[PDB]
């Protein structure tokens, strides 16, 4: 027998579940530099912007398939007045044409993630945690006493937990518009391009059956073009 | 949790017993072909009173009077159809001062509903953007639910009106088997499990209005109706106005919260009040608003509204404290510093004794009294060789009837006669001013005199109403001398519309459209309503007439000729401040008089 | 076979369906409901749909009733001044959509008769904490692999229905639906013994299918 | 599209235009604040002549009389707020019966509309439900149009009240750009291009009923309230009345539609109709429903409603015929083979030359005339020694106002006084009897003879009022002489709640609560208010004074005292069909009498 | 229509500044048959339409 | 998008919606730097 929501019960926990603001107002400003690919172009962008501190988040050099053309994708937080300093200071220098402002545009952003994840459970997870901590103590013995470890189950489990994690692993990565491109006898590689946002969720989702390596890159970006109907374009004054 | 105690009563039945059960000792109607069952049960009925007027609008503004003095909600049962329909504007009324009233009307049976019934008509439709809430009993077993949560929401909160439609079917037909009798609210399930965070609210918003408050250089207590909504209300009031030594400002539906024989006492605001709180108002670095909504008749012009409140909230100096109990009313109008949600009374007496008790404010009190001096009501004065002033009327009949050593109740109409009967009467006691200013009703003075005196039959109940305005439920005359209640019944008439002339002469050049009404012989209308009549022509008669009315034992009429269109000042109105009156001047007064008649003739 | 197979109940009841072509005038919305409310109407839903013309908007009210009860209504909405016509779709191939979002939950049926308790508001807190799948008393990996075994059985579920995972949390996976009611109602059954934390049904938007069923009977009916 | 004649005009000034442009020469209306730009500029005007009444309701209630004896829509000028909230019976009223109005009701700034401001009220909202449709005027550019859309509607298939109201901001505000005048609406006017399908598909319809007519052998001719919408309603019914020879029942609002001294009349049916009438259509085989919409107070059990005429139907050999303009109302009571949708008139115009020509018909039409004499309108006459009684007198003054030789429109509240005004007045020519019966306002009697008064000046208009109707809306008659207008004002004083007693003596077991208001002095008011005042207590004292009350020059009240608790017969309450009447018995009601007096103690 | 008994969820779309709409959510919250309004503007949500 | 092909008919929903929670890594929300 399956109980159901009170009339009133139920509204207590919409509210109760109802995040706070856990958000500043302040929010994600992206430029877009179009730079001349002179040597040490690199090197001076990055160098303007760490001698005056600023809070960047990402660079990320981008080729265009022009010859001599290359253009930075810059994520940086801080007021309005802050970034556009920051705009005009990158701007100014001479291998740079133009700093394209982003922050209040309809783009698409696309960080890529490659990480190999354990399908041995968590507890070998936190086995091989503790194991590679010690370096530069009677825990080893009490992860190693809990049950669904590796060394605790027979060899017909395991083998059929490993692919139960890589089901579970896949069905996540797919979701969220991946892949699984390698698959290890004790782990397997996923593949994942998306929002910022969107490998965050995915990498805590993912984070419980244990990220062996990671690589996230930055954040590329591209205009996207807001279209709407003729009744909605007809919607001026 | 069900009753049982309602097994084999029909739905009137259960009616009769609800009313017992929530304190009813009083209720006003018309009988009515679908409201049958009902009056069949309540017959001779040994749970309350029945006054029998002649006009559903009567039995409705009866209600809100019924209210007002004593503080229970008016019960009014009337009819499905037009007698349903004729309860709209007292409900209306009842919505915007917020006067509780639970109206029962009937209805045709479930089975004819949305048939174009006889007398059908869509109540809970009409009735639901001018009410709190409403609800149509569908069956018996609901009755003595939606009864109770009736009464509650007319009493939770900012008091208001409630509707509940009685079918014919529903109350005829008899119940036989138990039924949940206790109220379902939703707004308790939030309030239950939001009850510390907004415990914590108010009680941190509180340390803050009590920290402003001790900051302020000249502050002002600003009043309203919400402070008489319970019975510490005032005697909290005067205690801080004592403490932290603050002058009081007050509005038309606040008056008498506060005794103005009081030093600190400003009284009335707004467009017709007096130019010394309305410059207090202007002047003041801290406004703590007291149960009141910033009425666009308060405040005048919003754009520029309590300037110096404004600067100090921009320099941290003060700013404006708002009590309020509904939510819905902080920062509609204005927008206010500091927010303490809840009943004002409660609030401020958790906010007493955190705050600083204070000698005298020499500088601010000063220049108070000295707008007094220079900022009075003001107005032309009656020569012996010339008309009674309406004015003066009023300021004669407010010694006459306190001097009896009775309880005062005063009830007026809507116009130029109310104005001036807030003005110059001195208002001691609360609960003692009983008028319309939300709505703005007429026809509102007679009919919620009659029903103040159900409540408190010991009070002298005395009615300052108008021509215009006691020409709409004159009717109720009769009903007067049927319910036993010996109302003073005062006319000053001016023969015309003053309210709206006034207007029609300061923005219109004295164009004066249809504002001419044919009058009755008043005075023969009583005695053919079995009513003491009496008038009075000349100057001389007035001190005479006035004390014969006062102490004339039973219903009486009073009937004033008074002057030609006579301006109400000081007024603030068009796109001015509250600073910004027209202030009296014989000369002008003299100006307009005669060049009014040379657009006239007449 | 005998056994299993459906049968109905006493008083039947059966679904009509209307399509209002209303002016999108202020107010409207408050008019029909007003109308269909003074009158008793059943009334399953409105939905007020927005047809991509300039003071244009359609409206899809579902009710039950004999047919010429319902007939009323129809001519009872399309006397109001500002409703260019209604129709009928009760007797015509349609397509009815409606849409629904779940939140519910991973972690079972022994949590969710946890949660639903704690937000009602003794001896049976205990005993649904003392049962065998509960998240407590039981190995976080087991826990770890529940809810995405819970996960993958509303995934096919939602597959089946043709809905789709839009979110997916560390408790919980926001689900995305669009079908006839008879089949929302179905899926939403079906995920029920989940544990549902949050819903919310659109209501019913009907368009006509392009009159087309046949080939060979098209001019071979001779029913003249 | 656009217009040019409104620029540079105030939205006062417009509404001052628009009123002459929709031919409107009668304007009821009380000022106010909100409406102040409106007044300004309707201030002596020379378009039309301005009523101003005491109380919003007495506005709207002389709208409604005005319409319903001119036939032109009333127009109801009032304020926000309170204003507006008092002219909601006489809309509710008046969309229960039918009748066209126009109601301008003044409003807050736009600016101030939403702030709980100062007599400010959601009117919209609340007229929503008891208007044909409302609008409020959001700018001066829409008031030349909205004023158009409202006349339209409110004169459109079933006439019905409408309510325009009006900001402060629009009406004061100066248009200066062209604007248009006429749009189509989107219900009725650009529907109906697709008249091919209308207009030849109600003509098969005319041609079944008119051959269903022609099959008839028992057929009742249903009319309503509907025939009477039309200059040549009354003259077609006539004509058709002759054509085949078929009887003809009227409702409460369908009186004056047919003569009522014509053998082929059934008086009135219904509640409180004879029992000839409702006899006729409980064994009629065929109901001709002309401009009626099968009301609760006439069909009775619905069940039980004409069982003859629905078994002709099953047969195929009669049935129910309905002339509706609106189709919202066919099917909705009673279930009808064969409708025709549009005008009533205009159906009834184009189906002549369908209907075969009856000679006289012999076994059913003598059959009604032996129900005429064995079941007659029957009441306690009066004897040496008991009082005056209603029905003697009613019976009295429809002889003396035919002794005049002027038109005479009767008005009447609602109670027992309505029946009987109803029934025992000869009803022979149109327009002249105006009640309320939808909605059965009381107070309704004084205000609508008033609005009567004013569309026929040279005509006797008389108020037929009870005590409780009258003494309601009792402030009027200061606005009777005011706009100088001879209304004469009877009232039947039993000095109770009749209507509602009666109710209480047949289903409540003669237990009375609160039915009995405390009248005041009639003849003494009537001096107060500007007009002399009668009253007859004796019984010889009537007729010698009835004279009096009707060739007096202006306004008159007369009182008129009479027998108490007398119920109206015939009577058709509670299960009860048409053909399960209770008729009229002398010992009856002398057993009543006694029962009364042991019951309530001899209190009444 | 959520799978709750006599509970229904209502889904509003606004424009204008924060503190006429703020207004607007404490006019509706006050309504009697209405228990909270919630504020869903600033904050992560999935909008859907069909 | 679809426009140019010429939509015959259209009916297009209001608006509802559910709040989603924005997840992150455990090492962005360790960044708590209230300082
Ligand atoms: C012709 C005319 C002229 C007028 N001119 C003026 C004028 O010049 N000056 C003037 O002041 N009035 C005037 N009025 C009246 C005006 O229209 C308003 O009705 C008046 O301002 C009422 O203000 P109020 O806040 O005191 O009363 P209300 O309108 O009843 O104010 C209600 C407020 O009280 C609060 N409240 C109620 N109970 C409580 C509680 N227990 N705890 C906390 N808060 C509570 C409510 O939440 C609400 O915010 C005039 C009226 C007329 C007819
Ligand atoms: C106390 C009391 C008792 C009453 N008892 C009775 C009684 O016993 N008998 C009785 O008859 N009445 C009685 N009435 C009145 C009753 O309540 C209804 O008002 C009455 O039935 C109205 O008559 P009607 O339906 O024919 O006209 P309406 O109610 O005005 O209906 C008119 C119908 O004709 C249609 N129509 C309108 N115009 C046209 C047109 N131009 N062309 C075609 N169709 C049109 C309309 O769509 C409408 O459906 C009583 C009233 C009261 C107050
Ligand atoms: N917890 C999550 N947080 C963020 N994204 C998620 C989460 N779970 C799943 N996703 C991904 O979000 C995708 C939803 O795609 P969707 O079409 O709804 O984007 P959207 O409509 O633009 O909404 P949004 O603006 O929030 O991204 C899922 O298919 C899934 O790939
Ligand atoms: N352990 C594995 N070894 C080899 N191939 C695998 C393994 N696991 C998965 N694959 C398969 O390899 C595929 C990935 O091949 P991919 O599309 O990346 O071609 P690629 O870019 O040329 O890589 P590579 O250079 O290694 O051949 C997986 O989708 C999967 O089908
Ligand atoms: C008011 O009538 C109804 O509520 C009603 C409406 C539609 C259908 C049925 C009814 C109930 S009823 O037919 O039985 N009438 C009734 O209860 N009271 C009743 N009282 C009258 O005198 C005051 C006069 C009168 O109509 C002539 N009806
Ligand atoms: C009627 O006023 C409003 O509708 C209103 C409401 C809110 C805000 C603004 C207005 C218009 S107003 O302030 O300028 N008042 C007005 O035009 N006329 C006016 N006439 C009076 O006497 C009949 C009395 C009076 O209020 C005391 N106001
Ligand atoms: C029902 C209603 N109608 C109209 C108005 C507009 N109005 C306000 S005061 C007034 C004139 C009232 O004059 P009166 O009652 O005689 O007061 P007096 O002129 O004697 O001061 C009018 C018409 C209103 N407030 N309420
Ligand atoms: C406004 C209104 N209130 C109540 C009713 C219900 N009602 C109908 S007749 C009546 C009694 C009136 O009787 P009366 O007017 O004196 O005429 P009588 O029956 O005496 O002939 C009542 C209260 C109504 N129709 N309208
Ligand atoms: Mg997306
Ligand atoms: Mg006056
Ligand atoms: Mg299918
Ligand atoms: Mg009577």
């Amino acid at each position: 027998d399956t109980p159901s929501w009170n009339a009133n019960s139920a509204v207590s926990s919409i509210i109760y579940e109802t995040p706070a603001p856990s958000r500043q107002p302040r929010k994600q400003h992206v430029l877009n530099c179009l730079v001349q690919n002179e040597p040490g172009v690199l090197s001076r962008v990055s160098g303007t912007l760490a001698a005056r501190g600023f809070n960047i988040d990402s660079l990320v050099v981008c080729n265009t398939e022009v010859k001599d053309l290359s253009r930075m994708t810059i994520v940086l937080q801080g007021q309005d007045g802050v970034i556009e300093q920051a705009r005009r200071q990158i701007e100014d220098l001479v291998p740079v044409y133009a700093v394209l402002d982003y922050t209040n545009s309809e783009i698409i952003k696309r960080e890529l993630v490659m990480a190999r994840i354990s399908l041995l459970g968590t507890e070998y997870f936190e086995d091989l945690l503790l194991h590679h901590h010690t370096s530069t103590q009677e825990l080893v013995a009490e992860i190693r006493e809990k049950q669904f470890h590796p060394a605790n189950l027979p060899a017909s489990e395991v083998l059929r937990l490993k692919h139960e994690h890589l089901n579970d692993i896949t069905n996540l990565t797919n979701n969220f518009g991946g892949r699984v491109v390698d698959i290890s006898e004790t782990s397997c590689i996923v593949e994942l391009s998306a929002k910022p946002t969107r490998i965050s969720a995915f990498l805590k989702l993912v984070e419980p059956f244990g990220v062996l390596e990671c690589a996230r890159s930055g954040m590329m970006a591209l205009p996207r073009t807001p279209l709407k109907t003729s009744t909605e374009e007809a919607a001026d004054e | 949790d069900m009753d049982t105690s309602f097994v084999g009563l029909t739905g009137g039945q259960i009616f009769n017993e609800m009313m017992s059960r929530q304190n009813v000792d009083t209720v006003f109607g018309y009988p009515g072909g679908a409201i049958l069952p009902v009056y069949d049960a309540i017959h001779n009925s040994d749970k309350f009173n029945f006054v029998l007027p002649k006009h559903e609008q009567g039995a409705g503004h009866m209600a809100e009077g019924y209210a007002r003095a004593s503080g229970k909600p008016g019960v009014v049962l009337v009819t499905s159809g037009p007698g349903a329909t004729n309860v709209v504007t007292p409900m209306a009324d009842a919505f915007a001062d917020g006067i509780p009233m639970v109206v029962f009307t009937g209805q045709v049976p479930t089975s004819a509903i949305g048939t174009d019934a006889f007398q059908e008509a869509d109540v809970v439709g009409i009735s639901r953007s001018c009410t709190k809430w409403n609800v149509m009993v569908k069956s018996v077993e609901e009755l003595p639910l939606r009864i109770n949560e009736a009464f509650e929401i007319a009493t939770s909160g900012r008091p208001g009106p409630v509707l509940v439609d009685l079918p014919k079917d529903v109350t005829a037909a008899i119940l036989r088997n138990p039924i949940p009798t206790k109220t379902t609210l939703p707004s308790n399930a939030l309030n239950q499990l939001t009850s510390r965070a907004q415990d914590e609210f108010v009680m941190q918003s509180i340390n803050k209005a009590a920290d402003l408050i001790n900051l302020a250089k000249k502050p002002v207590l600003y009043v309203g109706a919400g402070i008489l909504n319970h019975a510490d209300g005032p005697r909290l009031l005067k205690e801080l106005s004592d403490r932290a030594q603050i002058p009081v400002t007050t509005t038309l539906q606040g008056l008498g919260s506060f005794d103005q024989e009081d030093p600190k006492s400003l009284d009335m605001l707004g467009m017709h009040g007096c130019a010394t709180a309305n410059l207090a108002v202007q002047n003041a670095d801290l406004i703590i608003a007291v149960g009141a909504r910033f009425d666009d008749r308060v405040t005048g012009n919003i754009s520029k509204f309590a300037p110096e409140a404004r600067r100090a909230a921009a320099e941290g100096r003060g700013g404006i404290i708002h009590f309020e109990v509904s939510p819905k009313n902080i920062n509609k109008v204005v927008q206010t510093q500091i927010a303490v949600e809840g009943d004002a009374t409660t609030n401020l007496g958790k906010m007493m004794s955190k705050i600083f008790p204070v000698k005298e404010r020499s500088e601010w009190f000063a220049q108070i009294n000295k707008w007094k001096k220079e900022y009075p009501y003001a107005y032309m004065e009656e020569t012996p060789g010339s008309k009674i002033k309406p004015q003066t009327v009023i300021k004669k009949l407010s010694k006459v009837a306190n001097d009896t050593g009775r309880h005062v109740i005063v009830t007026t109409g809507v116009g130029q006669h109310q104005m001036w009967a807030a003005q110059h009467w001195t208002w001691r006691n609360p609960h003692t001013f009983i008028t319309s200013g939300g709505l703005g009703t007429m026809g509102y003075g007679l009919p919620a005199a009659i029903g103040a005196q159900v409540a408190k039959p010991e009070s002298l109940v005395i009615d300052i109403d108008g021509d215009a305005s006691f020409n709409m439920t004159l009717t109720e005359l009769s009903s007067a001398v049927q319910a036993g209640t010996p109302v003073k019944i005062l006319i000053l008439n001016n023969e015309e519309q003053g309210m709206v002339t006034q207007w029609q002469s300061l923005f219109y050049e004295h164009r004066y459209s249809h504002t001419h009404q044919l009058n009755p012989d008043f005075i023969k209308l009583a005695e053919a309503m079995g009513l003491k009549g009496l008038r009075v022509k000349k100057q001389e008669e007035l001190d005479a007439k006035l004390k014969e009315f006062v102490s004339t034992k039973g219903p009486v009429l009073l009937e004033v000729e008074v002057d030609k269109k006579v301006p109400v000042l000081p007024m603030v109105a068009g796109g001015s401040g509250l600073d910004e009156f027209i202030n009296f001047d014989p000369e002008v007064e003299r100006q307009q008089t005669e060049l009014r008649h040379k657009r006239t003739g007449g | 076979i005998i056994y299993e197979t459906p049968a109905p109940s006493r008083q039947p009841r059966k679904q009509h369906v209307l399509n209002c072509l209303v002016q999108n005038e202020p107010g409207v919305l408050s008019r029909v409901s007003g109308t269909l409310a003074a009158r008793g109407f059943n009334i399953d839903s409105l939905v007020v749909c927005n047809t991509e013309v300039k003071d244009l908007s359609r409206m899809t009210i579902v009710l039950q009733g004999q047919d010429g009860v319902i007939e009323q209504a129809r001519r009872q909405i399309e006397d109001l001044v500002p409703v260019y016509a209604v129709l009928d779709y009760t007797n015509s191939e349609i397509i009815k959509r409606e849409l629904v979002m779940a939140r519910i939950s991973l972690l079972g049926t022994e949590y969710f008769e946890d949660l639903l308790l704690h937000h009602h508001t003794q001896e049976l807190v205990a005993e649904i904490r003392e049962k065998q799948f509960h998240p407590a008393n039981l190995p976080a990996s087991e826990v770890l692999r529940l809810k995405h075994e819970h996960l993958n059985d509303i995934t096919n579920l939602t597959n089946n229905f043709g809905g789709r995972v839009v979110d997916i949390s560390e408790t919980s996976c926001i689900v995305e639906l669009s079908a006839k009611p008879t089949r929302i109602s179905a899926f939403l059954k079906l995920v029920e013994p989940f544990g549902v934390l949050e819903c919310a049904r659109s209501g019913m938007m009907a368009l006509p299918r392009t009159p087309l069923k046949t080939s060979t009977e098209e001019a071979a009916d001779e029913d003249e």
